[PDB]
């Protein structure tokens, strides 16, 4: 009925994409062999959305997996959930993409996109009604921002009707891991604003901040962060797999949270996140879950929404709950701070509910929000890019690869046009 | 002994057929 | 570092082909690493895994990792063979005919000493093997009741694998005759077991070279070994127990001490089980009835089980109520004196699995040793 | 006055049992190991 | 398939390589006679022995390096030493007479007879492998053999191969002390044929390594075997991510683009953090937030310079062992706020992190303890310009009245190379000076 | 996060540190090898159980620190922390401050940064130094300065040994003692004070042991330094940290020179015959004798005393006793102090050190008081400066070493002001 293909681009996008199957196979009862191993039957009524049946009761994930370095191929073909994957979806790359947007686009990605489009199309035309595309990737490194951004347009060339979703990570607000990342970030969002219908902006210091200020976990191992991404990435797609008293698929989140075609930069979140010592010392109910839902520290962007106004908010709830407490608690927080919500959309919030929560929690939720405060994310890189552009800092590798200075000026102008119309709708 | 020429070489030096490895008893 | 390398062997359920892997174990951090030898590529990396224990890695043992159950077949190197295979020896044990009243005490003493049981079965040998054990046993002393009891009745026979078990089992016995055992009167198994000297004694091999002759005489290869050693039915044997995972925990010795209370008997003993077709096809009662049925067979898969023959002795407390309800925590809440509140360790995997329907009790116990 | 080939030993330390070339497989302050996030938002219970 | 290749030119190139290949055979299992260690059996997949070794039919791992030198003496000591079975004897090639501290002999009259054989030897090494990723040039700026003959190996390799990356390791002629007299001549003439024929050149001063052994270690009286072990630790940690699984691996290909801003500024420094004697390791609490704090401080440098007087452009940090990604992120956070250390103001990120899972091993006979964690710093710093300016001044003292020149120009050598090297070196300093200030 | 790096300077320091770090160790439990058979304030954990101490023992001489490096407690201190020189200072400030010192200033300051970069809340630095030697006065002045600018705020307390009244060791000491005043007066959040002659008495009239040695004495400055750094370690009721002590004992910015006085200083052959009740112990600190600096406080105005008790001391008696000392018409207090006493209490009792002069009493009271009697002290030493400077004696060295005779005049001029300020501080408010 409804289906979503999965695309992993870059080292960051590969094991955020790989950890996703640590979160949706146990929500669907799929053991690391592809067989079914679970308790409830309602897991297996909408398995077509993410999984494709193979011969003999072996569920193979619908995933197109691409990276230009072989060292990330073994990480995803790992012991836990590696052999469930289709082995010839693994699109290899011999020469590594040297953290260049131009290498991911112009030369090194050119010979591989012809193979990726063939292996995307195989799990795209082989069913009845294709619904969505999922592309998890990175914007700091040159592989995720070079291949997925090249796949953001070659895909849309012959699929303009169908909604496509991307899960992009952004360079962190204060301390980061790459020195040429403003060059990659400015050039990547040029095509992410013109092609992507839903794109959730994820930082890295906020994932640290949510692991200390809320989870109280003293030393988060680095696979812990991608699990917190994949929990939310398993929540935005919960209604086209699990039934609810009032369900919402990706399109109905798209038509409600995107008011204008260039405003689809979103801020995600996962509500019930408690520490080990606060599990007993906290009641789990619909009001209190919502109070942590709108908390700034429970957001995947470290910038608080105080400085902006929420253009659109959607809440997707999971679990056997009441509609009225969903209705009244989102009404009361709408009127408690009406100055933090835009006045030209009167019913500014969207509500979605499911009937089955993820395993181990009796009741959970996930947050997806469009706010004007995401302008501060983009005001960083635009200030960082012009520091590196007026001195021609690292332009030698980009220009020598086959690219001119006009592409950088066009990317900076389209960031500035993006910033300007966010500031226009702030007041 | 004395290291002039090629003394590397001096000092260093001083039942299956294709059927019976493919068509074995099953 | 300090790697433990083993040769793994897993059967893929739809690919009817044998897959030859190389199992890596890292003690000190509990890491596991699968590794293919068919080609030059890896399978699993150095990842932490807590369901493995160092005592479970034995040659021929069956282990479950990542819901992928494999048998250990060979040693990966000469280091592990020197570290483990040099000292791990399998010995032969056979309880006395008059020691059946304290049969679990011998099992509890063997479990506490570190001697894990791999082939511990009460088996009835053939006509040739009944005299084969009586051919090597020849002496000038009278052998009237000594040879007649072994050839007809069943006795608790066990093969235990431990470090220097040939000398370890001989250290536990000491004196052979009961009169000499009473004269010594030390803290030993042969002091509290074994009657009338050589008529009924806990016999053990004097050497590992002679251990093969004793082990083949009681439990030979499966041509004429003998499937059964007890009665198929007794008009009340509608209760069958099962220890799928409690054998690996050393609970086999104490499960016999707690079943002898309230006047219940002991009849059968076996120590072998396989992976799929002898358990999945013949749990047809639970084919669609029990919810969470997948977990009900998962812990049965890994460790080989022992099945127990019980006939009803007192109708005041039947075995179906003596074990208790399905959930072991409910067994704690209903009455702590029940069997599954005492020894229920796993959340839903119990210590003993009983016959739920009384009509199928005689049918299930007649399969386990008479058919097999 | 160092003769041939190594480091300088202080005279109050030259006649004690040297333990530094034995147990120093672990010198570094080993970073603590926490609970995983596979447990804190994803435990498991049952119907009872 | 993710491998690299190295060539060692000169006595310093092979003597450093003697210390490197000890550590390469202790990290991977390979015994001194090029064999797996027996008993303990790593299996098939485990493909870490590829970046520096070549597997034959039997378990005979052969290193991916050719040791060329015009002297026979040091090569023959390697060939009769404890690693005679490791190196293939056709890789252990040698010359006839040395260049004898003469750039003209290393480039024109003595260096032209092995140049056909060394390119054939690199070509079949390159043909045997498939995934070439970089070249590792191990030499010294001082002598005439190790600096003159590598100038051919920097240029012939650039013409024949081209697009493939190629990395250089060298010994800086020391600022206060020096080994020979004609060293300032051999130092700057190679820079004319090194600048546009290389991608990055790690520059190392041996006098600072003396200062490291004096203070950071407790060993006064350092032998050259102890000096080159630190260089072996550095070259292992740059290539540690090419062989070993890490949380944040960095390939050698993106290592250039995140270090060198401009196609002419390609001279980074080196720094190894936990250079601690075994006894003091028994004492000090050692942690991530202070081990890279020790990288930046002037007394743990590998070249005589000054971080307080020189501003960094880009910093590449490579970690080993029990490292966790916030521990670097908290360390970068606490050092951005340090008002002692200055970066250049047009590079706000100024950092690349490298995370590896397996800690370094220590060769027996050394002074380092088995520390579960290690940091290698590789930083472009403006302070290398003042290290260049003193060497240009040392050259000008001899060249003022044209001394030590008849040894050069008699052996097929001209005086135009002397003239053009001055404004070539002046082009280095004016390129390194224009980044010193920011535009308000 | 209650760390307290403690730079020990001068033979006085490296000879006060052995006795002091021995107490700490014998207290928290750390043996003379780290491996332990709270500890954070003074010791620092390593990978294993090797709790290395946190100090920067310094000495421009290479003899005393070398003993520690070979003494009993040898593997405890890290080879580095014990920084040392190659040439002495020879009781001549000029040397330790303008010449030789310049050499060992970087090594120490640098190592200090490292002991501080492993601290997540250093509560304050403590300097233990002599006021008559070279490293004692010269280097201290330097360290004091550079440390003030860099580490900044971080409280700086200076437990020291001021030149005694009549008894003495050096003849060129008066000059140094006063030539190191423009250092303390300014850079020194609060400077405590001890006096050899005074401690000889407290270890002869109270400890019965006659012929006292530097060890028999150093143990008392250590017992004192273990009461100021007692709350930050072991817990109790009213607990006062290094910052509090100051915001209740410094009555004005400049006037920061308190006088220490331990109270239960008794020999076991006597402590088992007295009741030693909070009352008794209290009345001792206020008796003109137990004072550890020969400055009879009966010639001054107790501005703001700080009674810091320890052991079994219930607040009720702490208040009753304080009241009796506040109605004794024999003590005397400034008018600008209606209150006067800051009472702290720690349950952890005092610890006994094998071969110690003190006894195992169950209560103790270090009374850091700010009297106008410290003036009398700076006045005696003052005269001993004007007597020699007149005949410009022992000045040929200082001037040559690398300073000017001008500094000498400025020192006494600055010192003169301190005495004047102290006078106006305690004048019956009219
Ligand atoms: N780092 C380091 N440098 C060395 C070593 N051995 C020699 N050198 C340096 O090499 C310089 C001289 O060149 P060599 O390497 O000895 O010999 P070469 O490179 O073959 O050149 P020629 O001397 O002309 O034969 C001296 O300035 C030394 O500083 C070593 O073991 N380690
Ligand atoms: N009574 C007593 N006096 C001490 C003690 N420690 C130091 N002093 C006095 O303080 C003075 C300082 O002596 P040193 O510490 O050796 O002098 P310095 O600081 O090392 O300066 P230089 O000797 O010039 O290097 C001595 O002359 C003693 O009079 C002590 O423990 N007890
Ligand atoms: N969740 C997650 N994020 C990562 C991981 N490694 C890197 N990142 C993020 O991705 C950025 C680096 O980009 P990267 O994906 O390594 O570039 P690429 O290798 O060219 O695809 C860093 O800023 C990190 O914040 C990872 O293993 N997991
Ligand atoms: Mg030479
Ligand atoms: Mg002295």
């Amino acid at each position: 009925m409804r289906e979503i293909v999965h695309l992993q681009a870059g080292q960051c996008g590969n094991q955020i994409g790989a950890k996703f199957w640590e979160v949706i196979s146990d929500e669907h009862g799929i053991d690391p062999t592809g067989t079914y191993h679970g308790d409830s039957d309602l897991q297996l009524e909408r398995i077509n959305v993410y999984y494709n049946e193979a011969t003999g009761g072996k569920y193979v994930p619908r995933a197109v997996l691409v990276d230009l370095e072989p060292g990330t191929m073994d990480s995803v073909r790992s012991g836990p959930f590696g052999q469930i994957f289709r082995p010839d979806n693994f699109v290899f790359g011999q020469s590594g993409a040297g953290n260049n947007w131009a290498k991911g686009h112009y030369t090194e990605g050119a010979e591989l996109v012809d193979s990726v489009l063939d292996v995307v199309r195989k799990e795209a035309e082989s069913c009845d009604c294709l619904q969505g595309f999922q592309l998890t990737h990175s914007l700091g490194g040159g592989t995720g921002s070079g291949m997925g951004t090249l796949l953001i347009s070659k895909i849309r060339e012959e699929y303009p009707d169908r909604i496509m979703n991307t899960f992009s990570v952004v360079p962190s607000p204060k301390v980061s891991d790459t020195v040429v990342e403003p060059y990659n970030a400015t050039l990547s969002v040029h095509q992410l604003v013109e092609n992507t219908d839903e794109t959730y902006c994820i930082d890295n210091e906020a994932l640290y901040d949510i692991c200390f200020r809320t989870l109280k976990l003293t030393t988060p191992t680095y696979g812990d962060l991608n699990h917190l991404v994949s929990a939310t990435m398993s929540g935005v797609t919960t209604c086209l797999r699990f039934p609810g008293q009032l369900n919402a698929d990706l399109r109905k989140l798209a038509v409600n949270m995107v008011p204008f075609p260039r405003l689809h930069f979103f801020m995600p979140g996962f509500a019930p996140l408690t520490s080990r010592g606060s599990q007993q010392y906290r009641a789990l109910t619909v009001p209190e879950l919502t109070q942590q839902m709108f908390d700034a520290k429970n957001m995947m962007a470290a910038c608080d929404p105080r400085h902006g106004r929420y253009l659109t908010v959607a809440a997707v709830f999971r679990g056997r709950m009441s509609m009225k407490e969903v209705d009244e608690q989102m009404l009361n927080v709408q009127n408690k701070n009406s100055s933090y919500f835009v006045e030209w959309i009167p019913n500014n919030v969207k509500t979605a509910v499911c009937d089955i929560p993820p395993r181990g929690l009796k009741m959970s939720a996930t947050f997806i929000g469009n706010s004007t405060a995401i302008q501060e994310l983009f005001k960083r890189i635009s200030e960082q890019f012009t520091a590196m552009f007026r001195r021609k800092a690292f332009l030698h590798w980009y220009t020598g690869e086959g690219m001119d200075e006009m592409e950088f000026t066009e990317a900076e102008s389209n960031m500035n046009d993006l910033v300007s119309e966010y500031q226009q709708y702030q007041d | 002994q004395c290291l002039l020429y090629n003394w590397e070489e001096e000092r260093a030096t001083n039942s299956c057929t294709t059927q019976k490895d493919s068509y074995q008893p099953p | 570092s300090e790697r433990f390398v083993f040769i793994a062997e897993w059967f893929d359920p739809n690919a009817s082909l044998f897959r030859r892997y190389e199992l890596l174990f890292y003690p000190g951090d509990g890491s596991v690493e699968m590794h293919d030898v068919k080609n030059h590529r890896t399978f699993l990396k150095r990842t932490k895994y807590e369901d493995l224990h160092l005592e479970d890695l034995f040659i021929g043992n069956k282990v479950n990792i990542f819901s992928r159950q494999l048998v250990l077949l060979d040693y990966g190197d000469q280091y592990t063979a020197r570290q483990l295979g040099s000292k791990k020896e399998k010995t032969l044990a056979l309880i006395k005919p008059d020691a059946v009243s304290k049969a679990g005490e011998i099992i509890e003493i063997i479990n506490k000493a570190g001697f894990t049981l791999t082939k511990l079965k009460m088996m009835t040998l053939s006509r040739k093997e009944a005299t084969d054990f009586h051919i090597d046993h020849q002496s000038r002393p009278f052998l009237n009741e000594l040879i007649q009891f072994i050839t007809s009745g069943p006795i608790i026979a066990m093969e235990i694998l431990r470090d220097d078990a040939v000398c370890e089992w001989k250290r536990l016995l000491g004196p052979a005759n009961s009169g000499l055992a009473r004269t010594d009167a030390p803290e030993s198994i042969r002091a509290l077991f074994g009657t009338d000297g050589i008529k009924n004694a806990a016999h053990g091999p004097d050497s590992f070279a002679c251990a093969a002759r004793e082990m083949e005489l009681f439990f030979p290869s499966s041509g004429v070994c003998g499937p059964a050693n007890t009665a198929k039915f007794t008009n009340c044997t509608t209760c069958c127990i099962v220890k799928p995972h409690a054998v690996s925990e050393g609970l086999l010795g104490k499960i016999l001490m707690t079943i002898r209370d309230a006047g219940f008997e002991i009849s059968a003993m076996q120590m072998f089980n396989m992976d799929r077709i002898n358990v999945e096809e013949f749990y047809e009662v639970y084919k669609g009835v029990v919810s969470e049925y997948n977990e009900m067979v998962t812990e049965m898969y890994s460790g080989p089980c022992v099945a127990m023959e019980i006939q009803q002795t007192n109708p005041t407390m039947t075995f179906r109520e003596f074990c208790g309800p399905a959930d072991p925590e409910i067994a704690r809440h209903l009455r702590p004196g029940t069997l599954r509140a005492i020894f229920g360790k796993t959340k839903i995997q119990n210590a003993v699995h009983c016959t739920d329907l009384p009509e199928d009790g005689l049918l299930e116990v007649q399969y386990f040793f008479k058919i097999l | 006055y160092p003769p041939a080939g190594a480091e300088r030993v202080f005279y109050g330390r030259a006649n004690d049992p040297q333990i530094a070339p034995s147990l120093t497989h672990g010198i570094r302050s080993k970073i603590s190991i926490p609970a995983k996030v596979l447990i804190n938002p994803q435990p498991i219970t049952t119907f009872q | 398939m993710r491998e690299c290749i190295s060539v060692h030119v000169g006595q310093a190139g092979v003597q450093i390589g003697n210390a490197c290949w000890e550590l390469y055979c202790l990290e991977h299992g390979i015994q001194p006679d090029g064999q797996m260690p027996s008993d303990k059996t790593i299996g098939g997949g485990d493909d870490s022995f590829n970046t520096f070794f070549s597997e034959t039919g039997a378990g005979k791992h052969v290193p991916r390096a050719v040791f060329v030198d015009l002297e026979p003496t040091v090569i023959d000591e390697v060939r009769t030493g404890t690693y005679r079975q490791l190196f293939h004897p056709e890789q252990l090639i040698t010359g006839k007479e040395d260049a004898a501290n003469n750039y003209a002999r290393g480039h024109y009259t003595i260096g032209k007879e092995l140049i056909d054989l060394v390119l054939d030897r690199i070509r079949k090494l390159a043909d045997q492998c498939t995934g070439l990723q970089g070249f590792l040039i191990f030499h010294s700026f001082g002598g005439g053999t190790g600096s003159g003959f590598t100038s051919l190996l920097m240029e012939r390799l650039s013409v024949d191969y081209g697009k493939k990356s190629k990395l250089e390791f060298s010994i800086y002629p020391a600022p206060q002390v020096s080994t020979a007299v004609v060293e300032p001549y051999n130092s700057i003439l190679t820079t004319h044929t090194t600048l546009e024929h290389s991608d990055c050149a790690f520059m190392v001063d041996n006098e600072a390594i003396y200062d490291i052994c004096r203070r950071n270690l407790d060993i006064e009286r350092p032998t050259y075997t102890n000096l080159n072990r630190l260089i072996g630790q550095i070259v292992s940690s740059i290539t540690a991510s090419l062989r070993f699984d890490g949380a944040l691996n960095v390939d050698l290909t993106e290592f250039q683009t995140n270090l060198v801003p401009y196609p002419r500024i390609h001279f980074p420094l080196a720094t190894y953090a936990p250079v601690i004697s075994a006894e003091k390791a028994y004492h000090e609490q050692l942690s991530v937030a202070e081990i890279t704090n020790a990288c930046f401080e002037p007394a743990n440098q590998m070249v005589k310079c000054d971080p307080r007087h020189g501003k960094y452009m880009a910093c590449c940090l490579l970690y080993r062992g029990d490292v966790v990604p916030k521990d670097v992120n908290a360390a970068i956070a606490t050092i951005k706020t340090k008002r002692t250390i200055q970066f250049v103001d047009w590079c706000p990120t100024g950092f690349k992190v490298g995370i590896n899972y397996q800690p370094p091993t220590v060769v027996p006979g050394g002074d380092l303890a088995k520390v579960q964690r290690a940091v290698c710093m590789l930083s472009n710093t403006t302070a290398i310009a003042e290290a260049w300016a003193r060497l240009d001044h040392k050259f000008d003292l001899m060249y003022a009245k044209r001394a030590f020149v008849h040894w050069y120009v008699g052996e097929g050598m001209e005086e135009g190379e002397f003239s053009e090297a001055r404004e070539d070196m002046a082009a280095l300093e004016k390129d390194y000076e224009e980044v010193g200030m920011d535009s308000v």
